[PDB]
């Protein structure tokens, strides 16, 4: 019940560069290497969510001034066409999926916070007992630049070879990252956005709150979380007409003292990185 | 070796105040050629390379243009953010590569 | 982020040796070629070595020609300067320079030494 | 349109005023391909003005939640918006709140440009 | 059996300054509440996190009254 | 009759990575973009000629020494084993192809000579008239790990877009570059051996000479020159058993202005890079 | 062989140092994989002992140049040779000179390792 | 007509020291013997380079008197 019992990387490889589609997670599957004795869609959206707008094409109205300027009693009402000029208020007929939020950790440690906060600052569901939220709901690991970022609990993280059983360095360990789905999905450590919290008025300023976990709602679309060949389990052919080549999943060109996804001097079998499947683009 | 010779020692302008300095190089540096600014006890930041091609990070203010054995940058309204030392660099002829000895500002 | 990392000694004895180690993140290390710059005290930053992205061609400056030897790791995502045999003009502020642009691997590649991303620097001081 | 030309058009080509506002795609002559309630133009992943890897570029000759008058601007400050890769999109048209293809829902060798 | 699965057991080396480090340990059945569960349900229904915590600032939590 | 005029990037980068095999180069094609108006093995070898032994088991006898020490009247013959230990003396079936030697330069120009040697200093033959050789014989462009190095007239040598038609920088035009070829063919700007150029004897030392150019030897076999989306033209799937994956075309994901093989803000269609068909591979 | 292991060897596992012999292969516990005129190991590409992207392993378990006494040593020097990606090779068995598939021609999840 | 490639033109700019560039022009009609071609004949027949070039070494060539 793990992709790397009946694939090899070489055709993990074929899979995933060619290919958009095809109980616990306990140890003790079957090995990796055969020689060890033992005892969907993959595809990345080339488009978000709130770009698929004709980018030419004005739109329908939405309200731009609520004053004219400053000063006493300058109340308005100016309405605009939500226009490529202004591509945040135009109007869209889908949203993007749920979100409950992790805590965000950072892989320099100097610029996390100097306190113990591994279990008191995670994201949790009660049934009268706290059990962690691991990995949760499908959301986008950090946003676009930042990969130093990961969600506390929202990713699944693999040992390395060798890797101990107990307090192990962050190195030693193997964390995925799911920055594909960022399209249609809320990143982890974001607020999913906000809501007014009051009814404006004369005497009263417009409120707002951040949304921090939101439930289904009508519209919403997302996707899953991708598998990985060290991942638990339980073709569709690429017909796109993309004109620039794509993103492939290549073994790194130069020389090292051992071959990746191969074994050592000692005979020790060993998987350098967690693979994903996601690498080929569709449209959104 | 070229030797990139960078004129004004110190240039003590006013803030929002266009300031153009130069450093002109031996022989023909053609159009390699790269401009740093070092902060103090700060690494170096790299501004303008090729002629004029100015870096992502960069303000839009900061310009530069010269072709040749002569070159210069072009900093409009200076800001107090911008009071560094600067430095050319011409990557056509190396090994070995040569870095100006810097105007301070 | 593209952060640079070296640590390195800060005393030796003349005519001895040293290990200078940047570790790089950030960025693809294979990608793009790198090297040390040097600053002495109060002085302008000059150019000590270059390597490439392969590893393949290495360059030296006529002051350190022979002397230094500039190591790369694509795997364990380091690069390294070994030099030895240092003498008293040689303290000053070592740099980690990434060059900009990447090698490609198709073409003959061509060197445009300009460092879009540095190191924030070691201090080697050798004096008795 | 375009004198029969494609091109790329990008945040910067339109002033680049804001993250917010940022995009990154094509114009096309023209009048598997990316219904918004509005020439053929389409977008695609942009990160601020310029374009990631994954960005693909297309030849066509190749074929409840709450929503909101106080003296002040609350417009694009009070308004219900949603965030997506670290961009506040408005949510249009739509306890404070409650609960597309994806998993859920003589000879001269240039080109002639005279016509 | 343990899981293959690792979790962020610590978050600090000990009490004093600058003490930040990463560990990671297996989820096991010494372990039960961290390790990764495929479903989760349909007093508050959990915690979520409030805010990104830095070296400036702590890391918060909210509970969760109501859920989709 | 270029291979850009009937295949996309993206095409050109299918046919590559899952495949492994499929007129004076004058302008005046079809152009590569299919909006402009206008006026065969396929795979890198695993193995090397001289490492096809099994490097476990020894094999025949090579002469090993032809004097006993140092003086007077040392005189012998010793033999040994060729072996694992020693295996550049053990005999072999196949031998690398033919050779012209190239003159070898260095994109960065400090290292080249202050001569012009463009003209003198070139491969060439006579027919009265004497030619350029260009681009020759099949030949590695330069031993494994200086890409700085290229043979003189070699190497096919494209352009980049917009290039001036006389007197460009080298960063100005594309060279490619044979690295893969290397394996079956010895490199264009060594020589291909040495030979005896006399018989020793009690007075006279074993003297050598080098091989500057060798045509064919019973026994050579070789790779051809590669083929260029850019380059003239006038499917056998991937049987491979390989376990680590391989090294596959593949454009990185990098924020940057243009996307590479697409429009720029003008609308000139721009091909970065030349690209070659060697990237699966198999055993010698 | 090997006591059921698949063992990278390469020329320092030999100790190497001289180039013309700098190898990197594996050997296999066995008796389209890799004639040479001889337990099965197999050689692939090196970059002196260490090994480029381009290597390959494979599980088994997934199925006229003239040739040349003086009181002197030639044996080396005195040789007819062929060099090949900078690598020289003896010319054996074979004006001074004239003239493969190619173009031309409790549980535990440690592995057992107690047999 | 011109051919898409290119060859070396130009090793130094001019007369002097240090005057090492690498530049390249289109091969066409009006240099005919550079243009690459993609067969060969099969007085001497032609000539090889004998050595690598350096700062230090000229480049030197030599004449093929028989050719297989």
């Amino acid at each position: 019940n793990r992709f790397h019992c009946h694939f090899s990387p070489r055709d993990w490889q074929r899979l995933i560069n060619n290919n958009w589609g095809f109980g616990s997670a306990h140890e003790g599957c079957l090995p990796p290497f055969p020689a060890d004795v033992f005892m969907h869609s993959s595809y990345a959206h080339s488009q978000s969510l709130d770009r698929l707008m004709n980018p030419l094409i004005d739109q329908l109205y939405y309200l731009s001034k609520t004053i004219n300027g400053s000063g006493q009693n300058q109340q308005t009402l100016k309405f605009s066409v939500a226009g490529p000029s202004n591509m945040a208020v135009q109007g869209r007929n889908y949203i993007p999926g749920p979100s409950y939020r992790q805590q965000r950790v950072s892989t320099t440690v100097t610029q996390n916070n100097n306190s113990e906060f591994a279990w008191p600052g995670a994201s949790s569901w009660a049934l009268g007992r706290n059990s962690l939220m691991n990995p949760g709901p499908a959301m986008a690991s950090h946003k676009e630049g930042e990969d130093r970022f990961f969600p506390l609990s929202g990713s699944l993280i693999f040992g390395k070879q060798g890797t101990g059983r107990d307090n192990v360095d962050a190195d030693k360990v193997m964390i995925t990252n799911e920055e594909e789905i960022k399209t249609t999905n809320p990143v982890a450590t974001e607020s999913y956005g906000q809501v007014a919290t009051n009814h404006q008025s004369a005497q009263a300023q417009a409120q707002t709150g951040w949304v921090q976990n939101q439930g289904i709602l009508p519209g919403m679309v997302w996707q899953d979380r991708d598998v990985y060949l060290q991942g638990p389990i339980w073709l569709q052919k690429e017909n796109s007409k993309r004109w620039n080549p794509e993103i492939q999943y290549t073994s790194n060109y130069y020389k090292s003292n051992n071959v990746e996804f191969a074994v050592n001097t000692e005979g020790v079998y060993s998987e350098p990185r967690p693979i994903g499947t996601r690498y080929l683009t569709r449209n959104l | 070796e070229i030797v990139m010779t960078q004129s004004p020692a110190t240039l003590s302008v006013s803030p929002g105040d266009r300031a153009t300095l130069s450093c002109r190089a031996s022989q023909s540096v053609s159009s390699k050629l790269a401009w740093y600014q070092q902060k103090p006890g700060q690494a170096p930041r790299l501004l303008i390379y090729a002629a004029s091609t100015r870096a992502t990070g960069i303000p839009a203010r900061f310009s530069g243009s010269g072709s040749g054995t002569e070159f210069t940058l072009t900093i409009s309204s200076l800001q107090s953010e911008d009071f560094a030392v600067y430095y050319c660099q011409q990557y056509n002829y190396w090994p070995p590569i040569t870095f100006g000895q810097g105007t301070r500002l | 982020e593209v952060q640079l990392l070296e640590s390195g000694g800060g005393l030796v004895q003349p005519g001895g040796s040293l290990r200078l180690s940047c570790e790089a993140s950030g960025f693809t290390f294979s990608r793009y070629p790198m090297n040390w710059v040097r600053q002495a005290p109060g002085k302008g930053l000059e150019w000590v070595s270059h390597i490439s992205a392969s590893g393949g061609t290495t360059y030296y400056a006529d002051t350190v020609k022979g002397r230094f030897s500039i190591s790369r790791d694509n795997s364990k995502n380091t690069l390294y300067l070994e030099m030895n045999s240092l003498r008293a003009e040689d303290t000053a502020i070592y740099f980690c320079a990434k060059d900009y642009p990447p090698d490609e691997v198709t073409m003959i590649v061509v060197g445009m030494p300009y460092f879009d991303s540095w190191g924030l620097g070691t201090l080697v001081s050798v004096s008795s």
